[PDB]
């Protein structure tokens, strides 16, 4: 309702309480490049390189 | 600092086939007796061995 002469004030309340979730950090991770290709053998560091 | 990866290089090669065993008569027309002629020449089928 929309008047002039009228107002509306509130005779009671209440506490509510909600919940947001934020993220903060997230998982550590390295890869490496020459274990990636292949392990143990000198054809993938030469061509690598 | 992550400055690299480490793997243990190998001592030695090993190198393991399957077994050659339950082997066919590859010989039998090494000791064979006695041949046919150089026209009557036979041809020893070996096949799944």
């Amino acid at each position: 309702a929309y008047s002039n002469n009228s107002i509306a004030i509130p005779t009671n309340f209440t506490i509510s309480v909600t919940t947001e979730i934020l993220p903060v950090s997230m998982t550590k991770t390295s890869v490496d490049c020459t274990m990636y290709i292949c392990g143990d053998s000198t054809e993938c560091s030469n061509l690598l390189l | 600092y992550q400055t690299s990866n480490f793997r243990v290089q190998p001592t030695e090669s090993i190198v393991r086939f399957p077994n050659i065993t339950n082997l066919c008569p590859f010989g039998e027309v090494f000791n064979a007796t006695r041949f046919a002629s150089v026209y009557a020449w036979n041809r020893k089928r070996i096949s799944n061995c």
